[PDB]
């Protein structure tokens, strides 16, 4: 994309401080998740290939962002640190992939068989035969080649950078001085040289020209940087370009012939090497013993020989140190197993008895690495990435889990989001491959990962990672995740994401509502409890009325929705919230139980039919009856407050006055007719519903049919108490509404319905409400007596 | 980074402290009314007094460059649109570059002293000769004609040109009688003509001679002198590319002119954006190794008319953003820096058609970051920044200065010395901001209104009491005590103590001074009596609540009183109509408690004679009838539950 | 030929007509006025932006065609003010279509997204010339005749010289 190119081109010259590191870290997560869901654990090769591609991409992005300005501020310093940590994470991922490939290749040949042990010519055949006898040297040479590839990748475009200053002519000053001395007998008043060969001064022990020595030192630096990377083509190219091919011609004596030619038609490949490798390594040992030259040749002689005494200060980096140690130990083992089994008369490598009678293993490497007395290595063996690499190489579990426990006890003062993501992916790959860890550290890793995810936000990345958690913990955490969700667009997006990932968001919301109700501990249970003194609504009613949005947003669990609605309605009736109850009833439809039984009969599952449907039906019917009674009561009181639709004398003394009076009388008669009609209809309905409750002893509101229901025995007793307290109240309210309807045919029984069926004494019937409603009935009877009635 | 505002008294930079003190003196002089000199000279003398020398010399150079006789523009857009001021500033920058080279030569002479290979001698020509002898006393290869006392005449002429000593150049020309060719008259004319008028034919002949012969000599000074005289090309480099770009820039400015003068033709002049791009790309940061000496880069950026680029470069340095903001406010006082909107974009913004270097400085974004990088700082620097923030007019409602001062006061919450002390309900005092700016009453009123809209109560009440506003004080008191009336009033938290102390402050303010309006005082007394009855009922007493609600003389007593009660209800308020629910609830609770006690007490036994019982029943009948008539004939309805409870108490007392 | 665009424009026009003729509802009048004010601010492009370079170029062309076709004074001044107010926010949008990048399209489709693709560098010079004309006219209105005539002589557009001739005739 040209946008990145133009942005970095403008940032390299602009005078601003812009850090797109946060944007890069926020954008690398969706791409990583997409790559993960595109390439599963089956095609691990293509998965790691795409991973390395995207990782090199973001590494180039971050390195350009860093190099676009001088890293002097703390922000750019931390950006460079993050870039280095990303390079280290990618090299550890490469090591992990290599180790996984090696383990997969070795799992098919763990068991072997030995039968042939007779030696032959050319030690390469014996080496190839012993390679299949032990995997230690196998992984040793694999790590060696991995470090060589690391050096080759870290060298970069040095082959092209050389062309910007590669010379061609050498010994110019020496040739000029020799010409001056030969033509004028002057110009060489110093220890001069004899020949123009690179070995002539080193043989005569008399040097010449410090500039030539510095140029040779720089050329040797270039040769060392080219050879350390594992290259030879560019090395001989630079040699032929300059003129110092003597080093390349000399670095070709420690090889061996490839005895494989059996006829004349086959190409001649057994021409490289020499059988004098023993005396060659002996001379190299002598050179390493009497080493008194430059650091580069000292190190190359140490690596070609294997003297640890002088290799200890030769090793510059930890990679070179472990490479030299591995090479030394594998060479010692191979030479011992070859000599002591065939012939041992001439020790090629001067190794005493203490080194000859000692079988080196793998733990000794880490032993000497930790025992390194150098302060630099001691500090490097105590950080984070070095110990991670060591544990990955050793494939340990006890020390690994111990260090992870110490890290968790320390906290998040070392790990980050990308580190946690890489650790989770490595743990998932290990669990998919073989073995596992502990449940405690597993759930700790999962909770830390989901906490970092919810901190980084991005709702499109939470559902694709929650499913990896155990169902219980996944649901328990998705509850808190969805507790803070707003906006209809984001809600439907999260719904679609959960439906695509396979998560039960419906049961998640149900558990959310259940947990909120359990935390609120209800509101005065399911019984009419008056508050103390003067107080407003409860603090939990706001949350109870706000949680209904996400509940109704998913129209699928209508049964549970209406059950929770009846529960919160009982809670509101207990905590005095008739206004909110009426608003919720007006918001929700009336065919709720209709849709409930429709879905129940459409789901084709009538064998396991409980009593929850009938309980919800009864609860909704009782709630509707109570709300209708309350609305009829308040409408009747408002009509009583208004003129009672009677010709009230307000002053009539003119034609217009009498016309207005007649119009008001007609309007009053019409309003009275409509009022009596609708009130008589509603009151007849209420009385027909009440007549089936009067014959009972206790009550008959919000009851239960049989067992197997959502309500609890305590909730059942609370509902029984509420219905027993409300039955006389509901009957008295019905009788009060049935008064001004001018139809006393169904009200003349009020003089005897007071002392009718009442076996239980007036104790828990709430004396206040029953006395107030009996007084209301007495007042209505007095009003009817004034309006002519018994 | 920068010198941010330390929380309260701490330790700041001496430079910023002296600058704030000088700004305080400037504001004091402005308030006094006498004409102020110039803050640039005060800043210069402060930098000279301070121990710092590098930034002091930098500000001295900036002052000497800005003290040119130029008309003060309005914005960077107008400055870049005007053409005469651009070439005038370019000529002034060239003159000041010549003066700076002369000062550098003087400094080198002072460093070389007198007895060191012919040291400096008083006089311009003698100083130039001494500098030449110090630099290169040996005869440079490529000499023509003779020499003056064995010194290179070409190098002497080049040094005189670079220093700008035209009188010394005239003296050198007069001394070089037979030591030069037949161009002495041309040199004299070129020196005496400020507009460079030395005959177009002679100029063309010299240009042709330079293009023909003078193109490969071993004398770089002579080559550069002949090129400058003949006016050839736009840039002629010989050996100046060696960490000394001053001579190269001087040669480029001398060979390139915006206006067509003598011997003016294509391929002999360039544009200002060309030099801007050359200094921004080829001579930018981390390119020509100029990061170790940012002063030279800032100087050349200010000379090449790149004010925005110089400001950005000074801001990018460490411990220099303070000086960047200082020179920015100095340019704002001198009326520069084009205003630009934006609060989330970068500081350097431009439009299609604008060259690099001269960009549109986002003053809004600059002020936003300046206010965001600050903490509750000292009031002195706060007022010093407000003196600059108040210069901006209104921008999309209110003002940025007003928004900033509102945010600062709501984040600090302190005004006993900045706005005025308070004994208990006193007036305002001439604070620090009041001693410099007026409209303090309206400012405090707006701040208190913003605090009330946000969610502040006690501090807003104290601010309104300081500003003396009984109407607003009683309004906020009622607005804060209305929602608490609905809930309980028992001593259980701190809201009751807060409302009690607020009521005490309001009543003492009303006692000592003029209160609020008639309706406001009536509502205040009503709310006082209501909360008194509320606490009396919550304390557990019934007879006290009954007698206070009877002595209030405002509840419906009898049928003849319902009429006047309804008549007075029409002159109430929203709060007086809303709290009626809780008032009736408490009244019905007290009445039900009294009725329950009366029913528990025996009619003939346990005290309370039958006549007293009948009198209590009759007074309850009257109270219930009055209350129900009121609630029935008032033009206001509430809820079914409240109505049902009202009728319940009506029939209970009936 | 009915509805050759998006129903959002029709709904906005109907809401504007209802709010003007008082044919809406007093209950939702507050939110209606708020939505109308937000839409008017977004259209004027002075506090909130999010339109399209194609529709802004169409705005400028229509304003020029409605202004330069008549001979007025204050009407032409208001037209040039609207032109410069549109250009001050179209220039940042035009700075993105010159590098062949993504077209800044809003999240709500206001028209048919199949022909308003600005990526061809063809009339960008004319657009820059018109923006400079609007800038110079605003400067001349604000009392900057020198900078106005300098920008007019620097640019090369027929609209600049036409406006200059009209202003000169009015002054004469």
């Amino acid at each position: 994309s040209p946008s990145f190119t133009e942005d970095i081109t403008l940032s390299a010259v602009m005078l601003q401080e812009e850090d797109p590191g946060e944007a890069a870290t926020m954008s690398m997560y969706p791409d990583f998740l997409k790559s993960f869901l595109e390439h599963p654990s089956s095609a691990v090769f293509e998965l790691i290939e795409q991973y390395e591609a995207t990782c090199n991409t973001q590494i180039t992005l971050l390195k350009k962002i860093v190099k676009r300005v001088t890293p002097g501020q703390q922000k750019f310093s931390k950006t460079a640190s993050i870039l280095w940590l990303l390079q280290q994470e990618m090299v550890t991922w490469r090591l992990i992939a290599a180790l996984y490939r090696d383990r997969i290749q070795s799992a098919l040949e763990e068991e072997n068989m030995f039968e042939i042990a007779a030696p032959n010519a050319s030690e390469k055949t014996i080496v190839d035969k012993l390679f299949q006898r032990d995997t230690l040297v196998r992984q040793s040479q694999l790590v060696v080649d991995w470090l060589e590839s690391i050096a080759k990748d870290e060298v970069g475009d040095f082959s092209d950078n050389i062309e910007y200053y590669a010379k061609s002519v050498y010994w110019e000053n020496t040739l000029h001085t020799l010409k001056q001395r030969s033509m004028l007998s002057l110009g060489s008043s110093r220890p001069l040289v004899s020949e123009l060969d690179p070995d002539a001064p080193i043989r005569q022990k008399l040097p010449l020209d410090d500039l030539d020595r510095e140029d040779d030192i720089r050329l040797l630096k270039y040769l060392f940087t080219l050879i350390r990377a594992g290259m030879t083509d560019e090395a001989q190219r630079l040699c032929k370009r300059c003129g110092q091919a003597w080093r390349a011609a000399t670095l070709e004596g420690w090889k061996l012939y490839h005895d494989a030619n059996i006829n004349g038609g086959t190409e001649l490949q057994a021409v490289e090497g020499n059988p004098y490798r023993c005396v060659w390594k002996t001379c190299c040992w002598r050179m390493a013993e009497d080493e008194q030259f430059n650091k580069y040749e000292r190190a190359i002689y140490a690596t070609l020989s294997g003297n640890l005494k002088q290799l200890l200060p030769v090793c510059e980096s930890w990679e070179d140190t472990v490479w030299a140690h591995f090479k030394v130990m594998v060479d010692s083992l191979v030479e011992q197993e070859i000599r002591a089994s065939i012939i041992s008369f001439n020790e090629a490598n001067e190794l005493p008895r203490e080194y000859l009678e000692a079988n080196w293993t793998l733990d000794s490497v880490f032993e000497e690495l930790q025992a390194t007395d150098k302060k630099r290595v001691l500090e490097e063996n105590r950080e984070h990435y070095h110990i991670i690499q060591k544990f990955v190489i050793l494939a340990d579990v006890d020390g690994l889990m111990d260090e992870f426990s110490e890290w968790l006890s320390n906290g998040k003062n070392l790990l980050l989001g990308h580190l946690l993501r890489f650790m989770t992916h490595l743990l998932l790959f290990f669990r998919t491959l073989g073995l596992q860890a502990k449940e405690e550290v597993s759930v700790e890793v999962l909770k830390t990962y989901i906490q970092r995810l919810i901190n980084e936000k991005q709702i499109e990345l939470i559902a694709f990672y929650v499913s990896h958690l155990p169902q219980e913990l996944a649901i328990s955490q998705y509850a808190v995740f969805l507790e803070n969700i707003t906006d209809p667009d984001q809600r439907q997006r999260c719904l679609e994401l959960a439906k695509e990932a396979g998560l039960d968001v419906a049961s998640i919301t149900k558990t959310v509502v259940e947990n909120t109700r359990k935390k609120d501990a209800g509101e005065f249970a399911h019984h009419d409890f008056a508050p103390a003194l003067d107080s407003g609504t409860s603090e939990e009613d706001r949350a109870k009325i706000d949680v209904i949005d996400w509940l109704v947003f998913d129209p699928a669990q209508r049964a549970e929705a209406l059950k929770q609605s009846n529960a919160i309605m009982r809670k509101f009736l207990a905590s005095k919230k008739h206004e909110a109850a009426k608003e919720v009833f007006a918001k929700i439809p009336q065919d709720s139980i209709a849709e409930i039984y429709s879905q129940w009969e459409e789901q084709a599952m009538d064998s396991a039919l409980p009593a929850e449907d009938d309980n919800a039906i009864r609860e909704h019917l009782c709630i509707r009856a109570y709300l209708e009674s309350h609305e009829a009561f308040n409408e009747w009181f408002k009509h009583i407050n208004s003129p009672p639709q009677k010709p009230t004398l307000v002053g009539q003394a003119s034609f217009t006055e009498k016309v207005a009076h007649e119009h008001k009388e007609k309007k009053y008669e019409m309003d009275f007719g409509i009022w009596k009609g609708h009130l008589d209809a509603l009151t007849s309905d209420v009385k027909e519903k009440i007549y089936n409750v009067l014959l009972f002893v206790d009550g008959g509101w919000m009851v239960d049919v049989r067992e197997d229901t959502e309500e609890d025995p305590e909730r059942s007793h609370q509902m029984v108490l509420l219905r027993r307290l409300c039955l006389p109240m509901m009957c008295f309210l019905l009788h009060t509404v049935l008064h001004n309807t001018k139809q006393y045919k169904d009200c003349l029984r009020l003089a005897d319905i007071v002392s009718s069926e009442n076996q239980k004494l007036y104790t828990v019937f709430s004396k206040t409400e029953m006395r107030n409603l009996l007084q209301k009935l007495r007042e209505s009877s007095l009003m009817l007596l004034d309006l002519q009635l018994d | 980074i920068s010198e941010s505002g330390a929380p309260g008294r701490s330790s700041l930079d001496n430079v910023e402290m002296a600058y704030a003190r000088q700004m305080y003196m400037y504001n004091e002089k402005v308030v006094s009314g006498h004409l102020q000199p110039s803050l640039v000279d005060l800043c210069t003398e402060a930098a000279e007094r301070l121990d710092d020398k590098n930034v002091s010399d930098l500000w001295v150079m900036v002052k000497q460059m800005t003290d040119v006789p130029l008309i003060p523009a309005s914005d960077t857009l107008k400055s870049r649109c005007s053409g005469q001021m651009q070439m005038a500033f370019v000529r002034q920058a060239l003159n000041y570059l010549e003066q700076s080279y002369k000062n550098y030569t003087l400094i080198s002479v002072f460093a070389n002293l007198q007895q060191a290979q012919l040291g400096g001698v008083p006089g311009t020509y003698n100083l130039v000769r001494s500098f030449l002898n110090i630099r290169l006393p040996t005869p440079i290869p490529g000499l023509q004609d003779g020499e003056i006392e064995g010194y290179p005449v070409w190098a002497l002429i080049y040094y005189c040109m670079r220093c700008g000593d035209l009188m010394a150049a005239q003296q050198v020309v007069n001394r070089a009688q037979h030591q030069l060719g037949d161009f002495k008259n041309c040199f004299q004319e070129y020196i005496h003509n400020k507009d460079r008028r030395l005959s177009p034919t002679t100029e063309n002949k010299l240009r042709l001679h330079y293009r023909r012969a003078v193109r490969a000599s071993t004398d770089p000074y002579k080559r550069a002198v002949y090129c400058i005289i003949g006016r050839c090309d736009v840039s002629d480099n010989h050996s100046e590319v060696a960490d000394k770009t001053e001579d190269y820039l001087w040669l480029k400015l001398s060979q390139v002119c915006f206006e067509d003068e003598a011997n003016s033709s294509p391929q002999d002049r360039l544009t200002l954006p060309q030099f801007q791009k050359q200094l921004f790309e080829d001579y930018g940061e981390s390119h020509f190794a100029v990061n170790q000496q940012p002063y030279l880069y800032f100087q050349v950026l200010f000379l090449t008319a790149q004010f925005e680029a110089a400001i950005a470069f000074l801001f990018r340095l460490e411990r220099t953003r303070c000086h960047a903001v200082h020179v920015a406010l100095a340019l704002f006082e001198l009326k520069l820096l084009l205003k630009s909107t934006g609060q989330s974009a970068q500081l350097l913004s431009q439009e299609p058609g604008e060259p690099q270097g001269v960009r549109r400085l986002n003053f809004i974004r600059l002020l936003m970051l300046y206010t965001r990088k600050f903490e509750p700082t000292d009031p002195r620097e706060a007022l010093q920044y407000f003196y600059f923030l108040r210069n901006e007019k209104d921008n999309q409602g209110e003002s940025m200065f007003l928004r900033c001062v509102s945010e600062l006061v709501i984040e600090s919450r302190e005004f006993d010395m900045l706005l005025g002390k308070l004994e208990k309900d006193g007036s305002r005092k001439p604070g620090a901001i009041d001693k410099f700016t007026r409209d303090t009453k309206t400012i405090i009123n707006k701040v208190a209104s913003v605090a009330e809209n946000k969610g502040l109560f006690e501090e807003a009440a104290k601010l309104y009491d300081l500003a003396k506003n009984p109407d607003k004080v009683l309004e906020l008191t009622n607005k804060l005590l209305s929602p608490v009336v609905s809930q309980i009033s028992a001593p259980q938290s701190n809201r009751e103590r807060l409302k009690n102390m607020a009521l005490a402050i309001a009543e003492r303010y009303k006692s000592q001074g003029v209160s609020a309006e008639k309706s406001i005082n009536s509502t205040f007394y009503l709310l006082l009596d209501l909360i008194t009855f509320f606490d009396e009922y919550h304390a557990g007493h019934i007879d006290l609540s009954f007698d206070v609600i009877e002595r209030l003389k405002l509840v419906p007593l009898s049928q003849d009183s319902v009429e006047e009660r309804v008549a007075a209800f029409r002159n109430f308020s929203d709060e007086i109509r809303h709290n009626l629910s809780e008032i009736l609830l408490a009244t019905m609770n007290i009445l039900f408690t009294q009725y329950k006690r009366l029913k528990g007490s025996g009619p003939t036994t346990l005290g309370r004679p039958q006549r007293v019982q009948e009198d209590k029943d009759s007074v309850l009948r009257s109270q219930a009838r009055a209350l129900i008539t009121f609630a029935g004939m008032i033009p206001y309805r509430m809820s079914g539950d409240t109505n049902a409870r009202l009728v319940q108490m009506e029939v209970l007392m009936n | 030929c009915k509805q050759l665009f998006t129903d959002r424009q029709r709904s906005w026009w109907d809401a504007v007509y209802s709010l003007i003729t008082k044919k809406a509802l007093p209950g939702t009048s507050a939110k209606l006025r708020s939505v109308i004010q937000h839409d008017l601010t977004t259209l004027r492009a002075q506090e909130k932006h999010g339109l399209q370079p194609a529709v802004l170029v169409n705005w400028a062309r229509g304003l020029h065609k409605t202004g330069y076709s008549l001979n007025s004074f204050y009407d032409q001044k208001e037209y040039m003010g609207r032109c410069v107010h549109y250009w001050k926010k179209l220039l940042p949008l035009l700075d993105l279509v010159k590098q062949k990048k993504s077209i800044p399209e809003p999240v709500d489709p206001l028209f048919k997204h199949f022909h308003n693709k600005d990526i061809k560098v063809s009339e960008v010079k004319d657009l820059e010339d018109e923006a400079c004309i609007a800038f110079a006219t605003l400067d001349l209105v604000d009392g900057k005749t020198e900078d106005a005539i300098i920008a007019f002589e620097s640019v090369k557009n027929v609209v600049a010289y036409w406006n200059l001739a009209l202003i000169y005739q009015r002054k004469a």
